[PDB]
RNA sequence: GACAAUGGUAGGAGAGCGUUCUAAGGGCGUUGAAGCAUGAUCGUAAGGACAUGUGGAGCGCUUAGAAGUGAGAAUGCCGGUG
RNA sequence: UAACUUGGGAGUCAGAACAUGGGUGAUAAGGUCCGUGUUCGAAAGGGAAACAGCCCAGACCACCAGCUAAGGUCCCAAAAU
RNA sequence: ACCGAUAGUGAACCAGUACCGUGAGGGAAAGGUGAAAAGCACCCCGGAAGGGGAGUGAAAUAGAACCUGAAACCGUGUGCUUACAAGUAGUCAGAGCCCGUUAAUGGGUGAUGGCGUGCCUUUUGUAGAAUGAACCGGCGAGUUACGAUUUGAUGCAAGGUU
């Protein structure tokens, strides 16, 4: 018996290109570019779920530096008097204290100062 | 048995490998031939011996 | 195929030059209206299993059936003019599903034709029993004649 | 009033009240879970755990076990014909801190 | 209330009729008899005739006041192209789009 | 569980500050004056909106370098014309615009980005001690 | 020389910004008060500057 | 319950998805089938539902069988349109 | 924690750089030909500005958690003015 | 367990026709209103074409290559957005604005920040300035027969089998 290719390429294409939604003018029209532009969303997201805990990371330090240094410490200095003082509050949970509640973080950092 | 529940003794049938569908398979494209040379080609290969 | 269809035999345009893919023949593949590659072609799909085996596999219906309580043995039929509605009200007095088996020793043509146009009713003799009918039928109804001589038989 | 907790191998800042979504606690919905690993207690009153604070606990009701949206991990190498595309649903608990100790 | 009326088929590129139609878009019915009149333009008479019609349809089949009528909405689409041939030099024959345009015109009393 | 502050424009407060570069080397001032307009000293900073303050730098003219640079420390430029290069040294350029000698060396220490330029632009510097933003009340800054 | 890559429906439009006509130069006829073409006699009352042409 | 492995081209091995048709069984449909369109739906993937609109008469599901069974590229063929 | 034997199925027979032992060339070549190792090929991630072949290190998936490698910590740009 | 209008004959249709060639010869495209023609009386704009009503019809949104009616492509309107910006066009992060769903730790848009040189083929190595593709759709490539061998399955077994 004979098959006819059907319904099914139509089907599949237009996943993709449901998929391509919002993207510049043909690459959310035409099933190759769209195709192509998919595949390389998907390799963009994973790299970047990955790369997001690094940027992450990275702001909390920084803002955990911000604070330290308004508190005449660096932050080498602070995480090392931390570390010696036994407390595991990490960079995220540090900065947001910073951020909320300036007087805990100023006990933090003489808990640090005395450890050093 | 019944022809609504028709089974085949286990083990006694195997789905044929189809070349040439595409890459997950492991067999699209070249269909499990490598590239180039006689060896590749429709008809090629030397005789037997 | 491509030698079967129509036409074709020329080159359609010259090998270089022309800027267009080289083609050998309208009537290739890729060409709309061109031969087919491959496809069905006649052939038999019949094969053949040793006899022990046919054997068997009409036993192995025929026990299926007894063991499933489908076998019912009839001392005979007395039909001397075909009669559907008369085997209908034989079938309904022997309590028998929708499908039906009718086996008779010999071929018994009115019995035959008065069950031919029933739905779901199928008769055979004992030498024409087959797999597929056996299997096919919820329910077996064999003459004692015909019953000996399958047990004979096989 | 806030709390540091420690939980999925991760820190959480909670205040009670709070709705949370953490790694799928071993628990029931409509159940109590109690967490007992606080490392911090913000506030009025300051405790600072060396790591965690002696004694101190954060209890909350379990609302929801359920699975995050569906990410597509799909990666490829160009012309290698190589390529895999999987499909993720990261299990969750939604829970409600009720009390801080 | 709206009237509407359409030229289907007109032998004029629709980019062309478009011109024409981007000057009468949203204007009073009065004012736009008088910008398709001293328009000229090849697609302009068989506008106002389109347009026309609309008032005519209704005045006739909605008694609107035709006084009162905006053009409210009025724009081509693309009808079926007959395709023709140039002949060009070297015995090469390139392609003639003769493209026609679905003239459509709503005018509006604005309630 | 996402948990961290974002900062946006609702919640910014952007302060003036005023530094003096009398007696000051180029590149030290530069690259703490650059932080304070990233906003980089506050905890709130937030990479893609600008968290910075406004810097005043005063007595720019009284800016000082290190060894040979005076003499030896060439700007160049190109003009986008053939042959178009054209070069100035570093105590030239003291001498007759040292508002943009501080500038350009604070802005080579900024992103090459929309919000970097923004940033850059809240900078001002004035060759002598007095500036003209005595409405927007500047603090005075001391550096380190 | 011809086009290195086709020209999208962007930048297509883009171009076509300024490829327009105008609305012709009109003003009302002082006679009639239909529509005419600013120093042009007015077609359909034949008049200009007061007068039967 | 524990703890061990899980980058990958040619290529080997395995398990599956989907298409048309057939058999048997069991179902749906003018109170609206297929097809088409849209949607914020489900599955580890191929892919599967549901709702609504359009459409106007055919089509699922289960088990097994059989193949003209899956396209993005061949200066591929044909049509349509830039 | 492999190894071997028998049998079914292959592909491969253009290799590259780097280090090092050598021939050739001119103690030329991103040269060429052998020996030995690694990496690329068929390897993503971090460093070397960018940079197959160098340095670190081998990605089952998810996390807005922690410790480190090479390399780094004035600003771009995370961390010692 | 053959095709179903690019299939099946080249030809479902006035096809070995049209068309091309001096000639031998080559050789297409092109099916579908509706159950019934009931195939739109009449009015209106218009020279006509075409259209708006009215009517027939279950349906005209079935009105003549008239079942369905995808995509490329062309228009109209609009919610968000954009005229100091260097863009393989996404991705991760993210205010503001506008909505409100298969009700789900929703949908549309996107100031601004980080990261980021298509795909295929062929190569030691390709963002490659090596190849190929204007776009979209359809069509388009390990098959069958008979032998051989090996493995799995099944029957029988010093026998097995026509
Ligand atoms: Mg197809
Ligand atoms: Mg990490
Ligand atoms: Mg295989
Ligand atoms: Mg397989
Ligand atoms: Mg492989
Ligand atoms: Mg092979
Ligand atoms: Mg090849
Ligand atoms: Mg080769
Ligand atoms: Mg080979
Ligand atoms: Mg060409
Ligand atoms: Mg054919
Ligand atoms: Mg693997
Ligand atoms: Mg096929
Ligand atoms: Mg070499
Ligand atoms: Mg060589
Ligand atoms: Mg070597
Ligand atoms: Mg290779
Ligand atoms: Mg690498
Ligand atoms: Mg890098
Ligand atoms: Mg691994
Ligand atoms: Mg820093
Ligand atoms: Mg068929
Ligand atoms: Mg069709
Ligand atoms: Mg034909
Ligand atoms: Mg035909
Ligand atoms: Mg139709
Ligand atoms: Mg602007
Ligand atoms: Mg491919
Ligand atoms: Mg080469
Ligand atoms: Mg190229
Ligand atoms: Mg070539
Ligand atoms: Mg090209
Ligand atoms: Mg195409
Ligand atoms: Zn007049």
């Amino acid at each position: 018996p004979r098959v006819k290719g059907g319904t099914v390429t139509r089907a599949r294409r237009k996943k993709t290109i449901k998929l391509a939604k919002g993207y510049f003018g043909s690459k959310h029209t035409l099933y190759k570019v769209a195709k192509q532009q998919v595949m390389k969303s998907g390799q963009y997201a994973f790299r970047d779920r990955r790369q997001r805990k690094r940027d992450f990371r990275k702001l909390w330090i920084t803002r955990i530096n911000a604070a330290a240094r308004q508190h005449e410490m660096s932050y080498s200095r602070l995480m090392n008097g931390l570390k010696k003082a036994g407390i595991d509050i990490n960079r995220k949970m540090l900065s947001e204290i910073a951020i909320s509640d300036e007087k805990a973080f100023a006990q933090l950092v003489t808990k640090a100062k005395d450890a050093l | 048995m019944k022809l609504h529940e028709l089974k085949p003794a286990e083990g006694s049938r195997k789905e044929r490998n189809r070349v040439g569908r595409g890459v997950a398979t492991g067999n699209g494209k070249t269909s499990g031939r490598g590239h180039k040379g006689q060896k590749a080609r429709s008809g090629g290969g030397v005789r037997p011996g | 195929n491509r030698s079967a269809v129509s036409g074709g035999g020329r080159k359609p345009w010259k090998q270089k030059g022309t800027g267009r893919a080289r083609q050998g023949t309208i009537r290739a593949p890729q060409w709309r209206g061109g031969g087919i590659v491959f496809g069905p072609t006649p052939r038999s799909y019949a094969y053949k299993m040793p006899k022990k085996m046919r054997r068997l596999a009409l036993r192995s219906a025929l026990s299926f059936k007894a063991q499933e309580n489908g076998l019912t043995v009839v001392d005979a039929f007395n039909f001397e003019a075909p009669k559907t509605k008369e085997f209908k009200n034989v079938l309904s007095t022997l309590e028998q599903p929708k499908k039906v088996l009718v086996v008779t020793e010999n071929e018994d043509v009115n019995v035959e034709l008065s069950a031919r146009n029933i739905p779901g009713v199928q008769v055979t003799t004992a030498q024409g029993l087959n797999v597929l009918d056996i299997t096919n039928a919820d329910s077996l109804v064999i003459t004692e004649a015909a019953a000996k001589k399958v047990e004979e038989v096989l | 009033m806030f709390a540091i907790i420690e939980t999925g191998g991760k820190q959480i800042k909670v205040e009670e009240g709070q709705e949370i979504f953490v790694e799928k606690l071993d628990v029931n919905e409509g159940d109590t879970f109690t967490f007992d690993k606080v490392l911090f207690v913000g506030g009025d009153s300051v405790k600072v755990g060396a790591p965690t604070v002696e004694g101190a606990t954060v209890t909350a009701t379990v609302n929801k076990q359920g699975r995050g949206k569906k990410i597509t991990v799909f990666t490829y190498k160009r012309r290698k014909n190589s390529k895999r595309k999987k499909g993720h649903r990261q299990p969750y608990t939604k829970l409600t801190i009720d009390k801080i100790n | 209330m709206e009237a509407k009326a359409v030229a289907r088929t007109i032998r004029i590129a629709p980019r062309k009729v478009r011109l024409v139609l981007d000057l009468i878009r949203g204007k009073n019915a009065a004012e736009a008899i008088a910008i398709l009149k001293l328009t000229n333009k090849a697609s302009s008479p068989v506008i106002e005739k389109v347009l026309m019609s609309a008032l005519a349809n209704a005045e006739h089949n909605y008694d609107m006041n035709t006084d009162e009528l905006v053009v409210k909405e009025a724009y081509a689409n693309e009808g079926p192209t007959l395709k023709r041939f140039r002949p060009r030099a070297q015995g090469r024959a390139s392609a003639i789009n003769k493209r026609t345009s679905h003239i459509t015109i709503v005018v509006s009393d604005g309630k | 569980m996402r948990q961290t502050f974002m900062a946006n424009e609702s919640n910014i407060e952007r302060k003036w500050y005023v530094i003096d570069a009398e007696g000051q080397t180029l590149g030290r001032l530069s690259s703490e004056v650059a932080s304070i307009l990233r906003g980089k000293n506050k905890v709130t900073y937030t990479p893609h909106v600008d968290t910075g303050d406004y810097v005043i730098v005063i007595n720019a003219s009284k800016i000082e370098f290190t060894g040979n640079k005076e003499t030896d420390k060439v700007y160049y430029r190109h003009s986008n014309h053939p042959g178009g290069i054209k070069s100035i040294t570093a105590g030239e350029l003291r001498r007759t615009n040292p508002e943009r000698l501080i500038e350009n060396s604070i802005k080579g220490m900024l992103p090459s980005t929309r919000l970097g330029e923004k940033q850059g632009k809240k900078l001002f510097v004035y060759g002598g001690a007095e500036h003209p933003h005595a409405a927007q009340q500047p603090e005075n800054y001391e550096l380190r | 020389a011809v086009p290195k890559r086709r020209t999208s429906k962007t930048r297509k439009n883009k171009r076509r910004t300024h490829f327009k006509i105008s609305v012709p130069g009109m003003t009302e006829c002082p006679n009639c008060g239909e529509y005419k073409l600013s120093h042009r006699v007015c077609k359909n009352c034949g008049s200009y500057n007061g007068e039967e042409v």
